[PDB]
């Protein structure tokens, strides 16, 4: 297939529409307040990396809407599903029900799209106090894992998220990096890029969302998302100039350029003054291979 | 007590944000109080403690049952600027009313007073909303004061939020409008961008969002939002990999060609400019700025 269908389900207020809005619609964190409850299933698509396209299914979670996806349209909904990003609101009271509904969804999937990938997000982790944020995740993932296991899907992946930090990008990067087929060639091409630039490391980002695609190297493990987040924050301050990001050089050491209408590269250079010119040239041959 | 240079007054109904605002501002004004007081201390008018001092006043729902007593008036005179906080969360017609009052009354006692009004808590609001919101408010006072007989009072309106960058961009202008003694720096900037392919220039202290100064250029394009964030990019991106041009600098160029340029000036004080080249390439457009800048840099180095 060339198209991907993702299910963004969870109960109302889980904050899953804010997500989509920040990740594929250029919304700011606080910009999500005005969203308002989504009615039924709100559809969004996004051609991602040329050959691959995306079909995002944001399922308004008001109990009533929810009951209908599992009954009437369960075949419509759980039909041909690539991925399920189920979201739980860390501030929920109805946690046990929150989880039941999740099983309900797994039931409909274990049946209509059994090989779909399961992804869970403990959203709004910014409301929990730091000392607690970890064990609660551990505890929640523990339970969720067992439930997930009984409906077919054994090992699932978990991600603690908040629209107020970069933890949201890491999750969505890995999620989308699951639907990309051709990654062998990208790293391979990236690794070579690295050496011809003799850089400390090079990263690949999707021009539009600024999510990480791959890389090639102490250093911050969350550095990848923190880059996504910061550049996306720059993206949004550059609204008024109404022009897209082309390039940026930081201290003659870090170069960030667009390669094609799909990929952007980030190179931390290992030097301080390689003839800026001869470094850029190496950038222009790179476009050939990342279109 | 506070031996400050200016005396801003923050008035508004309870919970408008007048105390939260003081906290955010007093903090970001430190780099400046520092800078203009000793980093470079010249106007004999400067050996003071701090540049400004925000004295707040609580405003009762409606000013009918009451009007300002004398002690308030004696304050109005001491006050150089008057900042009115309109909580945008709720309705604001009777507030636009009490503003005409606070003006007329203040103005008789101390004209030449800066009257600044903040359309606050505008975080999480549609744009055409902020448009109407203001455009509507701006009119409702140009009528409320023509009724009060004083249409000549200059009123500057702002759109702010303390979870935003707005309150810093507003107060930046606000502080400048207040203290003229710190305009020699604005002037040095009107020179840097004078005769230039440079549109705007800000002087930001790495640890404050209230710019220290920028050009007199009228067409402020609210390029503040853009340059202000550029600093954070530079700092943040740099901070991750860290293990006449010997310092910190960052250059970025958009689709249409505009350039965001940042160059450190003096130990934590950076210059952020907007450079627009009609075709002229970057590499050399960049070098010609460096000239006017390196000059400007010396200028600050001379007075420091
Ligand atoms: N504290 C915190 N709040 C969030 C976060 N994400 C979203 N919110 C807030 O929660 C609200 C929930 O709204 P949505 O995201 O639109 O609701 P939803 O999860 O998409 O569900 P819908 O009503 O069912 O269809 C918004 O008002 C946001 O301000 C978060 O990460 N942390
Ligand atoms: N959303 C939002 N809340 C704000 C803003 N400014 C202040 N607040 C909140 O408004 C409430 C009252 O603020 P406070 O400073 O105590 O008001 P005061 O009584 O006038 O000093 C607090 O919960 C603040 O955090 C703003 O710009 N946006
Ligand atoms: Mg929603």
């Amino acid at each position: 297939n060339n198209r991907k269908k993702l299910l963004l389900m969870g109960r109302s207020g889980s904050g899953k529409s804010s997500m989509r809005s920040i990740i594929f619609s250029n919304y700011s964190a606080f910009d999500t307040r005005r969203l308002g409850a989504t009615i039924d299933v709100e559809h969004s698509h996004l051609r991602f990396l040329g050959n691959m396209t995306l079909n995002l299914w944001d399922c308004g979670g008001q109990d009533v809407f929810m009951e209908n996806y599992f009954t009437k349209q369960k075949d419509h909904i759980f039909q041909m599903v690539q991925v399920l990003i189920h979201v739980f609101d860390v501030e929920s009271t109805e946690v046990l029900k929150d989880i039941e509904i999740f099983a309900k969804a797994l039931k409909q999937l274990r049946k209509y799209s059994p090989d779909a990938k399961i992804f869970v997000l403990l959203h709004k982790m910014d409301l929990v106090q730091l000392d607690k944020r970890e064990e609660l995740f551990q505890i929640m993932m523990k339970n969720l894992s067992e439930t997930s296991s009984e409906f077919g899907f054994p090992n699932l992946i978990g991600f603690p998220t908040s629209i107020w930090d970069e933890s949201l990008y890491k999750a969505w990067s890995q999620i989308v990096c699951s639907l990309i087929p051709n990654m062998s060639n990208h790293q391979s091409n990236l690794k070579k890029f690295k050496e011809i630039m003799n850089a400390l490391e090079i990263i690949l980002f999707e021009r539009t969302t600024f999510l990480v695609i791959c890389s090639s190297n102490l250093l911050d493990p969350k550095r990848f998302e923190k880059i996504s987040n910061i550049m996306k924050n720059f993206k949004q301050s550059c609204t008024k100039l109404k022009s897209g990001f082309k390039t940026l050089i930081l201290n003659n050491n870090i170069y960030v350029s667009e390669l094609s209408s799909n990929m952007v590269c980030f190179i931390v250079l290992k030097d301080m003054n390689i003839p800026q010119e001869l470094v850029l040239e190496n950038i222009k041959k790179a476009k050939e291979f990342f279109q | 007590a506070t031996d400050s240079k200016a005396m801003v007054l923050l008035m508004g109904v309870r919970r408008c944000g007048k105390s939260s605002i003081c906290k955010v501002v007093f903090h970001n004004m430190q780099p400046l109080d520092t800078l203009y007081l000793e980093s470079t201390s010249n106007p004999s008018l400067e050996h003071f403690s701090t540049l400004i001092d925000l004295a707040v006043m609580e405003l009762p729902g409606q000013l009918n049952y009451f009007e300002p007593s004398y002690d308030s008036e004696r304050l109005f005179k001491s006050v150089g600027a008057l900042v009115y906080v309109i909580d945008s969360q709720d309705e604001y017609i009777n507030a636009i009313t009490n503003l005409a009052m606070i003006i007329e009354y203040a103005y008789k006692v101390n004209p030449s007073i800066n009257i600044e009004v903040l359309i606050h808590k505008v975080d999480g609001l549609s744009e055409d909303f902020k448009v109407d919101a203001q455009r509507d408010i701006m009119q409702r006072t140009g009528e409320e004061l023509l009724e009060l007989g004083l249409d000549g009072v200059q009123v500057s309106f702002y759109l702010t939020s303390i979870f935003d960058h707005s309150i810093y961009e507003a107060f930046s202008r606000i502080v400048q409008k207040l203290i003229p003694e710190l305009s020699f720096l604005e002037n040095m900037l009107d020179n840097l961008i004078q005769h230039s392919k440079i549109e705007k220039a800000f002087l930001f202290d790495v640890n404050s969002k209230i710019y220290v100064s920028t050009d007199s250029n009228p067409v402020d394009i609210q390029m503040y939002e853009v340059c202000s964030e550029f600093i954070d990019v530079t700092i943040d991106l740099f901070d991750l990999y860290k293990a006449p041009r010997n310092e910190l600098q960052n250059v970025s160029q958009l689709a249409n060609g505009v350039i965001i340029y940042l160059r450190q000036m003096i130990r934590g004080l950076a210059l952020v400019a907007i450079i627009r080249p009609n075709g002229t390439d970057m590499e050399s457009c960049l070098t010609v700025a460096d000239y006017n800048i390196d000059i400007f840099k010396k200028g600050l180095e001379d007075i420091w």
